[PDB]
């Protein structure tokens, strides 16, 4: 058996992704969700309206945008699924769900029901063999190599400070304020 | 002699035709607007098989939904 997983870094607005053991997240872009702000009749355009990717930057002044991952919490489940399906595109992935595992990020202090519904998606609709989601501070630990310390991370709308010594938690010690750049 | 001595009042020697003598843009300097060399078959192959579908092709000034954009179904 050989199934290289995919390190997928979510976030407040931005999402990053690349296979295991890489050095640069192969694909990175935010939660921008768009669909044409105007009406087309004449042939020459594209059809579907869920046009998200480089085309969005290519067609900024044409579509309406939205960000359903409010404070890192999914609202438009369907749209997030579509986002992930866009991730599943060939030039975007070329792999299947069952073909590889995936690693993901956990923004703490959120309702786990979000994770419930999402887990059902990736293990029922998609059928990924295994998917683990975890604290973003641990990621910073591996990047630094150190195991002791606090890490305050900030995306576009959430800030959380994690004090953990030697990779050993102190849940009460952890603090946060969820508001940033947005 | 059709009518010479008969009728002396009918025209002849008349040159009633009134003669004469034989005596006989692309300011592309500007940079205003382009044109395209027509090739109907090239553009025909351009718009070759666009399976445009007209589901609910409605463009009235009706006010009952969000927006209306027909000619939307594809392959
Ligand atoms: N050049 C920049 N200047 C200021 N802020 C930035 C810049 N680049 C990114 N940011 C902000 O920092 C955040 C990156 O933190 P991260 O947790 O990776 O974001 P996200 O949570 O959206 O993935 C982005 O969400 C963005 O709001």
């Amino acid at each position: 058996i050989a199934n290289q997983p995919v390190v997928i870094d979510n976030g407040s607005g931005v999402i990053k992704a690349g296979f295991a053991g890489d050095q640069i997240p192969k694909y990175c872009f935010p939660n921008y969700v768009g669909r044409p702000k105007h009406v087309r009749v004449m042939a020459g355009a594209l059809e579907g309206d869920i046009f998200i990717g480089p085309k969005a930057e290519e067609h900024r002044g044409l579509l309406s945008i939205r960000y359903p991952m409010e404070h890192g919490i999914v609202k438009d489940w369907n749209d997030m699924e579509r986002i992930w399906q866009y991730v599943y595109s060939k030039d975007q992935l070329q792999t299947f769900s069952e073909e590889h595992p995936v690693l993901l990020t956990e923004a703490p202090l959120n309702p786990r029901k979000n994770r419930e519904r999402a887990a059902e998606v990736f293990f029922e609709t998609f059928n990924v063999p295994a998917l683990f989601i975890s604290m973003q501070a641990v990621l910073s630990l591996y990047a630094t190599g150190r195991t002791t310390g606090v890490v305050l991370d900030s995306g576009d709308g959430v800030t959380h400070a994690v004090p953990i010594y030697e990779g050993f938690a102190m849940p009460h010690s952890i603090m946060r304020i969820d508001i940033a750049g947005r | 002699d059709p009518k010479y001595a008969d009728l002396p009042g009918i025209a002849r020697n008349e040159p009633d035709v009134y003669e004469t003598s034989d005596l006989p843009q692309e300011e592309l300097t500007s940079t205003s607007v382009e044109h395209i060399i027509v090739n109907p078959n090239a553009a025909y192959d351009k718009f070759k098989d666009k399976r445009v579908g007209t589901k609910g092709l409605d463009f009235s000034d009706r006010i009952g939904k969000t927006k209306r954009t027909g000619y939307e179904s594809g392959e």
